[PDB]
RNA sequence: GAAGAUGAUCAGAUACCGUCGUAGUCUUAACCAUAAACUAUGCCGACUAGGGAUCGGUUGUUGUUCUUUUAUUGACGCAAUCGGCACCUUACGAGAAAUCAAAGUCUUUGGGUUCUGGGGGGAGUAUGGUCGCAAGGCUGAAACUUAAAGGAAUUGACGGAAG
């Protein structure tokens, strides 16, 4: 069964962008992937996402277009100390120059370069470059 | 495709397209008012019924159940609410 | 390795097809696997339907056929060469060969 | 069997490719073209070499030659297969002055800018 | 030798190590 | 005596084209290797492997010998040469030839702080070929070449200095582990990074701004 | 990619494509470059005046190249009311 | 964006609507449906031909940019598209392939017939896979005249006609040589009649 | 999922599950079960002092054709008699 | 038709072939719990490519045939869908390859979870335990021995295989 809204989520945006697709549709909605997608417009990552309203779960329309490489998730989301990133990050971005490893901290969610600037920490919630 | 417009899609090839696979699911099914040959009594009755209704003021069954739609008796006329 | 997709067999959505004996040996072979030919010849041969129709008693008689469907196991087949060999692309073509 | 050999088929080939023009239909004149035009060691692999090269004329001459190109046979193709039928047969005149185009087309026809007669025909096959 | 026949013949060696052991 | 049979190869015997990279700009083929010849003319190659390789006939053994080569320009141009051939000299010999004719360019990138010239790759990059899988990582400034000693000679013809590799299946068979490694250092212009994500308008192919030049 | 400096070290800066906006391989042999011309009000072809457009290898195998022109030539006016969005 | 004399002639929709270019194959592929116009209850399918028209301006256009017209290479297995091509070759000045197709005339540099254009135009996709299948070696661009079953892999401008009839591929040639030759300036403009005419270009039979 | 337990609290099932299948480890399980200390001749030690009993030559194995002059030796502390070759050229003499 | 006996063949056949034939095959009450019990492919879930068929249900439409003369008949036909058993092409992708629409979305390594394997033998053997009337099932080693065993494909050679 469906255990994780996110994981499908990420997992229909990768089998579209590898594609050449600028759309996918994500089903079902939450703010966990709200805010997540969030995360990758301001880092350019995608363009517009649609939220469509049909009183249950929802339903996203994400815009795409080819800048992204590859997004995913962590299983489980497991327990990030400040001393922990910098080993997640290195085996999971490709540089250290760009790619974010997302957290979600009592903060909000948010990026690891961000994360470290207001220095709190939380849970690995996934990765994006 | 490597573009669509998947927030407006056009609507010939939603009516052709399941209903819960559509954009926002939505009954095919809809109410009929029955006009039975005996006499004029407006009548409410689901499209998909499956229970043979009659009118109330005759005892004449308006609809036999089916597995799908419910099939009128003859001498029985419709109208879409 | 594997020679064949459909294992030799017509069986999918199956478990158990009931067993059949080649007409040749008596060989006990799956119904879906058996190789099958209908079978509508002629009583008699070409040659003697002159002598059959002369012989007749009655004007304008039809001769009946002989009707038989032929189930034969692989070896009975191969051996009869009912099938033969194929390559290992032609082994994938199953529309009937071009004879009549 | 008198089945020509490659070494005699694409040397004589070569010779009407070079010098169609002063070849002819007869052997003997060929027979001692061949013998100023290439140098061949034996008067048997010769007279094989020019024995083909005229029996493609002939075949040149009852129509076009697969396999050889002189700088004429094409040239000659070219102001040939110039043929054009007065009538276009593709204009509205062989019909009554109207297209028969199908019933269903003819919403084609209104769908763009364009008012043509049209005779409806209803095939339904 | 074939399997099938491998694993008949322990058996049927199997049973002689069962029936010994009865006579203690 | 070098007379070219393609229209980029009249293009290079003139000062029409000079840099290989405009060769690289519009993905044009190249067929014969006197083309790069007069590009880029410090070219070092090496022999990594010679092999034997048997076809069993009706009498016996019709050995032929295989060379696995490498060329490259310790500045970011490498190719691989790998041709069979019934001598080993004719089999080196061919092979530094199609060795040329594969060159590419590879990206060298920046490991932490962008100072100085860049030494490393810009990012993770992994090829495979059989089962010999190759990942080049990024590398300090202070690491050699950390690498076996067959994808060390290959990294090192590249011009990077600085790179961590990891070798996963029969390493053993060098034609894979090459060609493996030289699919991954080929990916280094496949990553999409941020830096070329600014959009550029596209040049017209210089067989078109020279059609008159190459028409024969 | 630049240095410290700020002079752009990166050479052979690729093309993207038109469609899918991956970066065209050095060996990508499968790609093409259309080139459309310009036309003049008076209906003649501009000498040395081309609208230009990069495809990817990867789409043209898909057989998506032939769309993607149609939606490209649509929005830079090469084209009219030939391709839709709405599908 | 283009002047309104390009959109389509009353007197071309009929030469156009005359030799049957709007009937299509009765299977129709995923990426051929946006050419359909509508189904025949007998099961053959209406190409748009207001589509067609206006991809013959838009190839037209590409050929133009291509500066050398021995740079235009053109190929037909069909012996429908057998004569339309020769002439075509020789109105526009392009390269014809006439008949088979040699492998590796593309690719391999020794071949008797070794072109490198910069274009190539196919009259069938699914009868001329060997020159699309090489175009796909050598970066060369390829416009091919594509019913609704015509495989749409390597090809990038897809021009909707009849490829199983007599008239109408050789119409298709016709149009498109008429609309090179105006941009490049040979026709003197876009409402004079000319010289060649639609029976040119269509294949004749060895009977005369 | 790759067959193998990825919830945060599966920490018990993972250390389990290769606690067990260590012992499919030949080295692994030759330490924990200490052969070497129950039945290698040895006990499990490097080098190990015997009485020779006599002097034996071995036939070699195929391909090869010889034969290896080694000792049979008594071990002194744990009873058990032994082959042991002698790697030299010419000093089967030198021991007795 | 195991077993058995018999007539052949053969150097020998207590085998293949022929003739009988006992248990068994069938059934009722119980045991047994194993199969190449195979799709050699665990289950649940989401996504990624085109196409034509087919079964069940459902939804709209016929130069069709038919009840009956027609409708509320039925069959047929054309379209959609959900579910299935599958099939064909291609390989974006995977794989050592055969091949695979899953064996893809796996060094760009993480949806959830159960089970199993660590070179070939010895060996699924010994012993202990447990279940069974037994036959046996399940759990299940070690000593010692060995540099290979094996998978897919290629060339050749050979075949009492075909063309
Ligand atoms: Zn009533
Ligand atoms: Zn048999």
């Amino acid at each position: 069964t469906r255990t994780s809204v996110l994981a499908d989520a990420l997992n229909a945006i990768n089998n579209a962008e590898k594609t050449g697709k600028r759309q996918v549709l994500i089903r079902p909605s939450s703010k966990v992937i709200i805010k997540f997608l969030t995360v990758m417009q301001k880092h350019g990552y995608i363009g517009e996402f649609e939220y469509i309203d049909d009183h249950r779960s929802g339903k996203i329309v994400v815009q795409l277009n080819g800048r992204l490489n590859k997004c995913g998730v962590i299983q489980p989301r497991f327990n990030v100390k400040i001393n922990d990133i910098e080993r997640w990050t290195d085996n999971l971005l490709p540089a250290r120059q760009f790619g974010y490893v997302i957290l979600t901290t009592s903060a909000g969610i948010m990026d690891h370069e961000e994360a470290r600037r207001k220095h709190v920490s939380g849970k690995i919630l996934g990765f994006v470059y | 495709v490597l573009v669509q417009d998947l927030l407006h899609p056009s609507p010939a090839t939603e009516a052709k397209q399941h209903k819960l696979k559509t954009l926002v699911q939505q009954p095919r099914s809809f109410f009929m008012d029955v006009k039975c040959q005996g006499c004029l009594n407006i009548t409410t009755v689901f499209s998909h019924a499956q229970t043979a209704v009659t009118c109330d003021s005759c005892s004449t069954v308006l609809c036999t159940p089916t597995g799908g739609k419910a099939k009128l008796t003859e001498g029985c006329s419709f109208r879409r609410k | 390795p594997k020679k064949r997709a459909s294992n030799g067999r017509n069986k999918k959505g199956r478990g158990h097809v009931k067993p059949v004996r080649c007409l040749n040996c008596a060989r006990c072979v799956p119904k879906d696997k058996a190789i099958k030919r209908v079978t509508i010849r002629n009583m008699v041969e070409a040659a003697a339907v002159r002598d059959l129709s002369e012989a007749s008693v009655y004007a304008e008689y039809a001769l009946p056929k002989l009707y038989n469907k032929l189930h034969y196991c692989v070896s009975c087949a191969i051996h009869a060469r009912i099938v033969r060999v194929r390559s290992r692309t032609d082994r994938k073509i199953r529309t009937p060969p071009q004879r009549k | 069997g008198r089945v020509r050999t490659k070494t005699v088929k694409r040397a004589s080939k070569v010779l009407i490719e070079r010098f169609y023009p002063k070849l002819t239909l007869d052997f003997e004149t060929n027979k001692r073209l061949t013998s100023e035009i290439a140098v061949i060691q034996s008067k048997r692999l010769r007279n094989k070499i020019a024995g083909y090269t005229t029996h493609l004329m002939k075949r040149i001459q009852k129509g076009p030659v697969r396999g050889i190109s002189f700088k004429l046979q094409e040239e000659e193709r070219e102001r040939k297969d110039q043929y054009v039928p007065e009538v276009s047969a593709l204009d509205l005149s062989h019909t009554n002055g109207q297209l028969e185009i199908d019933a269903d087309t003819a919403d084609l026809v209104k769908s763009l800018g364009f008012k043509i007669p049209v005779q409806t025909v209803s095939i339904s096959a | 030798m074939r399997d099938k026949w491998r694993k008949k013949r322990v058996r049927r060696l199997k049973r002689k190590r069962r029936k010994v052991r009865a006579r203690s | 005596g070098w007379t070219p049979v393609t229209k980029l190869g009249r293009l290079v015997k003139a000062g029409k084209i000079t840099s290989v990279e405009q060769i690289y700009l519009h993905s044009l083929p190249v067929k014969e290797y006197q083309i790069i010849d007069l590009l880029l003319p410090d070219l070092k190659d090496d022999v990594m492997k010679i092999r034997s390789v048997q076809k069993q006939t009706r009498a016996g053994q019709r050995t032929r010998m295989k060379a696995v080569v490498v060329i490259g320009d310790s500045n970011g141009h490498v190719g691989l040469g790998i041709k069979t051939a019934k001598e080993v000299a004719s089999a080196i010999k061919a092979a530094i030839v199609i060795a040329k004719l594969s060159i590419i360019p590879i990206r060298r990138g920046y490991w932490g702080s962008n100072l100085g010239q860049p030494h490393s790759l810009p990012c993770k990059v992994t090829g495979k070929c059989g089962s010999v899988a190759v990942r080049l990582i990024p590398a300090p400034r202070g690491k050699g070449i950390v690498a076996s000693p067959v994808v060390k000679r290959l990294m090192q013809l590249a011009g990077v200095e600085d790179v961590y590799t990891s070798s996963s299946g029969s390493t053993r068979t060098t034609e894979n582990t090459l060609k493996a490694a030289f699919a991954a250092i080929g990916n280094t212009y496949s990553f999409l990074t941020p830096n070329l994500w600014a959009e550029t308008p596209l040049a017209a192919s210089p067989l078109e701004v020279y059609a008159e030049e190459a028409a024969a | 990619m630049e240095n410290d400096k700020g002079q752009l070290v990166e050479l052979y800066v690729p093309r993207k494509c038109s469609a899918t906006n991956r970066i065209i391989k050095a060996k990508d042999h499968a790609s093409v470059q259309i080139s459309i011309a310009k036309v003049d009000e008076d209906g003649r072809a501009i000498a040395g005046e081309n609208i230009t457009y990069a495809l990817s290898g990867y789409v043209r195998g898909r057989g998506e190249a032939d769309d993607s022109l149609n939606r490209l030539a649509q929005q830079d006016g090469l084209l009219k009311n030939v391709w839709s969005y709405s599908r | 964006s283009l002047p309104a004399s390009f959109d389509l002639t009353p007197e071309d929709a009929k030469l156009l609507l005359a030799a049957n270019v709007h009937l299509g194959a009765k299977n129709v592929q995923v990426h051929n449906k946006p050419y359909v116009y509508k189904t025949r209850p007998d099961g053959m399918n209406i190409i748009n031909i207001g589509k067609t028209w206006e991809k013959i301006v838009l190839a037209a256009r590409i050929i133009a940019a291509v500066p050398n017209a021995s740079d235009v290479a053109v190929c037909s297995s069909r012996t429908f598209g057998q004569r339309a091509v020769l002439k075509f070759a020789a109105h526009t000045g392009a390269t014809a392939i006439a008949g088979r197709f040699t492998p590796g005339n593309f690719t391999n540099y020794i071949t008797r017939s070794f072109k490198e254009p910069r274009l190539v135009v196919v009259t069938d996709p699914r009868t001329d896979a060997q020159a699309i299948k090489e175009s796909s070696y050598v970066n060369i661009p390829v416009i091919a005249l594509t019913d609704m079953d015509s495989p749409s892999e390597y090809v990038d401008v897809a021009i909707p006609c009849n490829n199983k009839g007599k008239h109408s591929i050789g119409l298709i040639w016709w149009l498109l040589a008429r609309e090179v030759l105006r941009l490049r300036g040979i026709i003197p403009d876009r409402t004079t009649e000319w010289s060649v005419m639609p029976d040119l270009y269509f294949y004749r039979d060895p009977e005369e | 999922g790759k067959g193998k337990p990825r919830g945060l609290n599966s920490a018990r099932k993972l250390r389990v599950h290769r606690r067990n299948n260590r012992w499919a480890d030949q080295a692994y399980k030759a330490r924990l079960l200490g052969t070497a200390f129950k039945s290698s001749p040895f006990g499990g030690s490097s080098h190990a002092k015997g009485i020779v009993l006599e002097k034996i030559g071995i036939e070699s194995k195929q391909p090869n054709s010889a034969i290896r002059k080694c000792v049979r030796v008594q071990l002194i502390k744990n009873g058990k008699k032994v082959t042991a070759f002698v790697p030299n050229d010419g000093c089967l003499n030198f021991v007795d």
